[PDB]
């Protein structure tokens, strides 16, 4: 608190002196070179001088608005030049840690920590989640979620950008040459399961007749039809497959059932998704693209796929020759519509090509990443989490990189000498053993 | 009759990137609190020719940053041109149709010698496809230049709010800041 | 410096000549005429 | 600045490093399986596929494989090693037609030849 | 400034006491236990005791010889031991940096500030050349000067020699299953 | 310590990592093009060279190639798919002699071989 002094005068008497001479000596003795700093209750650190208006050193307790992740009680010093500029350094009762924050005429310069200076060594033996790590990393550590599990511990470099919207691991296992990598794409957010298993294509192709089942624990849980299977042709890595415009009327790729009172119900909202494109927009003539739940009355039933309405559909002048988001939201009705009628009891996943309006028209139709949800709208891609190979919109998978020492061992030729043969028999370098003899020394792979 | 417009405008080093479907102001809430609005002086001695030239700072990297313009039509006609009709996404087309071959004209000379000179470039984000489209380049020193254009039928260009943005790639050469002056400000067709 | 900036604003013109400041009555005022008036005096004292 | 093939005396050019699924994209081995076939095939595990239909599904390049005897289409019932090359029309895999060619041996160490036309010219006749 | 006082006696009258009340109130009321720190005007860093002379707690306006690269108004502790030791610490008005320069015998330390931890986060979304701006940097960044045309944005670790003579540069885009690395051979220069 | 492939446990050796163009080097197939042909030879690209000059142009290795039976030397005037595989005589491209083999097959599925040898022999004519 500042003081606020009026002088006295000569014809004045002693007993108008002791009310000044004590004025002053109270402010000398509660207010000058104090021995503990004050101590101040519910400070707002964003309007801090309500509380600490003077320049000078304290100590705060039960606090508003302190750094992230730090006590509501420490040490403050305030620096001000009046209201409307001044600084904040922080420095919490439990740490060395010291945090600053300065206000200037309008504008604020928010919490922030300085580094403590700690020489070169990196940090070691620590066991890290590298999906849920919220700083950027160099260490020697083992990982909780390695790429291989024998691949757990080695050198690790973690980034995250400044608002979240992405992070990037890059590791090196001391038991492993590689480098692996792994990248956070997408904000932390919902991604409601894939309730598809195989929306991948892994597992082996059968007949659209062995999928009239609701096991999802056994695979294989796609069922191609006439005109339908897993394609020569990847989209951004990872299988696909095609629909081919020939003889099948309808020709689908077609999961096993879900039976209604299990994962789905009638009155259940649902949503499906999947990236979409075509060889030639011309060759599609007044066939349909398309991908719809299907409704069965028994698990079993022989019927001609019935529609429930829970459909997306294309036209040839809205496929196009590059891959194109595709989705539909629908609630599972009672009824089927259409062409049937028949109760929905059990439905599946098809992905489709209508061929009901013309058929070999070589029109071949790819669709990838095919997604089945309870959701109101369409969440980001993941695999079902017991598919032998995942794939996600919100993290890469692991990423392995190799040296040339190991190219040196998968390649048909020596690649640090020259592409030369990976073996050469000269007669004075074989100790006389015949082609059959040396032939039988050569190890596993493709080898000139 | 011309067209005409004229007094937004807008800078970052940073960057936004809408749909069809964001107005003048997107430009400002978007950038992060890391752009600025173009000042009084921009505002109004660039209104018509003359020589109190504006003169600016430009946040940047190593030189290059990002000058956006922009205008809405539909004040245009509201304003201007009342007998058009301004309600369906038709509007960027049938504008367009009437107004033939637009031009941009932007009078500006860098903060350097007669002699020394920098590399620019226009930008103008395609309201057909949401790309930005890099259709004409520049180079600059003291002296005045336009680095407006001739860009033709704008139906790639009109958003259906009839908002266009561009951004105009500022440069100063291996420097660690830049300032930069401004004559002119003008959106330019025919119709008679 | 500049008064040609806000609010101060300082719209006189030396090459025109403009030669004197004809201010109007119990106004709520414009300051940026107020530096021109001295800028006006400014250019022919200069 | 325009030219096909670049170079600068100040500045390298940019070296991309690539992943082992995309490297095992380009070997004529599985890579991740320590060198064996490029494609294996069990007949248990293939929907009643043939050889013909089995070669039909491989990428673009040049791979080794195997297949099952009792997989249709292998040469008089026999499991075959061997390699396998294939193109597509002027490199187009999302349009185009698909051109495959086999060499390969049978348990006997007795060599074949099996090829495939793209535009549905399809099989030219087992050669042994 | 250092309190000036002389004592009193028990022969002085009531009339000799009155005018030392006075002065030490005075002190109290201009001196110590100040809200806001002594404000010193145009001060110069490189003499700072001709306009600073003690040890005590300031704010500078428009001063000489600050930080390279900072604001000339801020935040001044002076701590002195006598005209051949002392310490200034400046923390300018417009970030939450501190800078520290110890004198010592006629010898100076030079300013340098202690390092805030940005957080271990990068900075994220500018737009860079691949021969950028005069420090290594790391940035979640986008690149005027991609391996390719559509990898532009993601991880990028730049570094750069003592002398200028090269420089490392390693990136990783958002949308691809690969990593790219370069190196700058030569000095950077005039290059026809 | 004067070993000529050393080893330690304290440490490691050096392990070296390369970019896709060092790749595309090695490689049999074109990496950066969906991994087609490493040679490929149409009669507009090929400066008016036999089959058996096309060979010689070929470095060191193994690469997969196509090409056009318009092209002089070609069976049937057919066009072939194959393989190229070539040596210098104990890798001295300076001072040693040349050797190069190409294993094809025309679009009938009908295997052909084509083969170079050293020190004076040179060209030695088509099999089928």
């Amino acid at each position: 608190m500042a003081f606020n002094y009026t002088p006295l005068t000569e014809t004045q008497k002693l007993k108008d002196m002791y009310p000044k001479v004590n004025d002053i000596g109270n402010f000398l003795k509660t207010e000058v070179n104090l021995s503990d700093v004050k101590q101040i209750s519910q400070p707002d650190f964003n309007n801090i001088l309500a509380s600490i208006p003077d320049s000078g050193n304290y100590y705060v307790t039960n606090s508003k608005g302190a750094p992230s992740g730090e006590a509501t009680a420490g040490f403050v010093r305030l620096d001000k030049r009046n209201v409307n500029y001044y600084k904040i350094y922080y420095s919490p009762y439990s740490s060395n840690k010291m945090y600053i924050k300065t206000y200037a005429n309008g504008t604020v310069y928010d919490w922030i920590s300085f580094k403590l200076d700690e020489g070169s060594l990196y940090n070691e033996g620590n066991t890290l989640n590298v999906k849920e790590l919220t700083e950027s990393t160099t260490q020697y550590a083992t990982l909780v979620n390695p790429p291989k599990e024998n691949l757990n511990t080695g050198w690790v470099n973690y980034k995250e950008s400044k608002n979240g919207v992405s992070s990037l691991v890059e590791f090196n296992p001391v038991n492993s040459t590689s480098t692996f990598k792994m990248i956070r794409k997408l904000p932390v957010q919902e991604q409601k399961p894939n309730l598809l298993k195989d929306s991948l294509f892994v597992y082996p192709e059968t007949s659209y007749s062995n999928i009239k089942t609701d096991n999802w624990d056994t695979p294989p849980f796609w069922g191609y039809s006439s005109n339908s299977g897993r394609s020569g042709v990847r989209f951004r890595g990872e299988n696909t497959v095609q629909i081919d415009d020939g003889s099948d009327t309808y020709p689908s790729v077609v999961s096993n059932r879900f039976k209604m009172g299990k994962e789905l119900s009638v009155g259940d909202t649902v949503t499906v998704s999947v990236y979409a494109k075509i060889n030639d927009p011309a060759l599609l003539k007044d066939n349909l693209v398309y991908f719809e739940l299907a409704g069965y009355d028994t698990v079993d039933d022989t019927s001609k796929n019935p529609y429930t309405g829970g459909r997306r559909e294309i036209t040839a002048s809205e496929i196009t020759t590059e891959w194109k988001k595709y989705s539909f939201t629908f609630t599972i009705p009672e009824n089927t519509i259409g062409a049937s009628g028949v109760k929905v009891n059990y439905v599946s996943l098809l992905l489709r090509m209508n061929c009901s309006s013309s058929k070999g028209n070589g029109a071949v139709v790819y669709y990838a990443l095919p997604k089945l949800e309870k959701s109101s709208k369409v969440t980001p891609f993941i695999t079902h989490e017991n598919d032998v190979r995942k794939y996600d919109e919100i993290w890469s998978n692991w990423q392995e990189v190799i040296s040339k020492d190991e190219l040196k061992g998968h390649s048909p030729v020596d690649i640090e000498y020259n592409d030369y043969f990976k073996y050469q028999w000269w007669k004075s370098e074989v100790n006389e053993k015949s082609l059959k003899d040396l032939a039988m020394t050569v190890p596993q792979g493709y080898h000139t | 009759f011309y067209g005409h417009i004229n007094m937004y405008g807008y800078v970052t080093s940073y960057v936004y990137n809408p749909g069809m479907t964001s107005s003048v102001n997107q430009i400002s809430a978007s950038t992060e609190g890391r752009g600025q609005e173009v000042p009084t002086d921009y505002y109004m001695y660039t209104s018509t020719k003359n020589n109190n030239t504006v003169e600016l700072s430009m946040q940047t990297t190593s030189g290059v940053s990002y000058l956006y313009n922009n205008f809405n039509f539909r004040d245009y006609m509201s304003k201007y041109r009342p007998q058009v009709d301004l309600q369906s996404d038709e509007a960027r087309r049938i504008v367009s149709d009437y107004i033939k071959e637009l031009s941009i004209d932007y009078y500006l000379s860098a903060v350097i010698p007669p002699d020394e000179s920098i590399e620019i470039k226009l930008q103008v984000y395609d309201f057909s496809i949401n790309r930005w489209l890099t259709v004409s380049i520049n180079n600059l020193s003291f002296y005045e230049k336009n680095i407006g254009s001739n860009i033709g039928y704008i139906k790639d260009y009109l958003n259906s709010e009839l908002n266009m943005f561009t951004r105009l790639e500022i440069n100063a050469g291996k420097r660690d800041s830049v300032d930069i002056k401004v004559n002119y400000l003008d959106l330019m067709f025919y119709y008679y | 410096i500049n008064f040609k900036g806000s609010p101060y604003l300082d719209r006189f013109d030396p090459s025109k000549d403009r030669t004197k400041v004809l201010f109007n009555p119990d106004r709520p005022l414009q300051q940026a005429e107020l530096n021109e008036m001295q800028s006006i005096d400014q250019y022919y004292l200069k | 600045e325009n030219d096909v093939r670049k170079y600068d005396e100040i500045w390298s050019n940019w070296q991309e490093v690539i992943s082992k699924d995309e490297l095992k994209g380009h070997s004529p081995v599985d890579i991740e399986y320590n060198d064996y076939f490029k494609y294996q095939w069990w007949k248990s595990e293939v929907n009643e596929k043939s050889l013909k239909d089995l070669a039909m599904t491989v990428p673009q390049g040049y791979h080794t494989f195997y297949c099952q005897g009792s997989i249709a289409g292998t040469p008089k019932g026999r499991s075959i090693r061997g390699t396998i090359q294939v193109d597509y029309d002027k490199c187009d895999p999302y349009r185009a037609n698909k051109f495959v060619k086999l060499l390969f041996t049978d348990t006997e160490g007795i060599p074949y030849t099996l090829y495939y036309g793209g535009y549905n010219q399809g099989w030219k006749p087992l050669k042994q």
